[PDB]
């Protein structure tokens, strides 16, 4: 009981992390994007190599 | 014997970016030139005798 905020934060973000996407309700299966976060990873390991 | 600035350009590369600076010191160290110790006497050789 003292984690049941803790398992509700695991399961919501289990399903947050395999999001799907609609475009009017109905799901485009095999859709791939890449995020912000996951597009600024690859430009500072980037800048990051051609400093070093 | 190679010559020091492969050496350099090689100890260069292959040094990740996290211990580039600390290792400097080694590389400046490994491609200095060789100054050879005073050893010890023994003097006066042959031919001086």
């Amino acid at each position: 009981a003292k984690n049941a905020s803790e398992v509700s934060e695991l399961l919501a973000k289990s399903l947050a992390e395999k999001a799907v996407v609609t475009e009017g309700g109905k799901v485009v299966e095999g859709f791939s994007y890449v995020s912000k976060a996951v597009a600024a990873k690859v430009i500072a390991t980037r800048r990051a190599e051609v400093h070093e | 014997e190679g010559n020091s600035v492969a050496g350099i350009i090689k100890s260069v590369n292959e040094t990740s970016g996290a211990n580039l600076l600390s290792s400097l010191k080694t590389i400046k160290a490994q491609a200095a030139p060789i100054y050879p110790a005073a050893a010890s006497s023994t003097g006066y050789s042959t031919q001086a005798k």
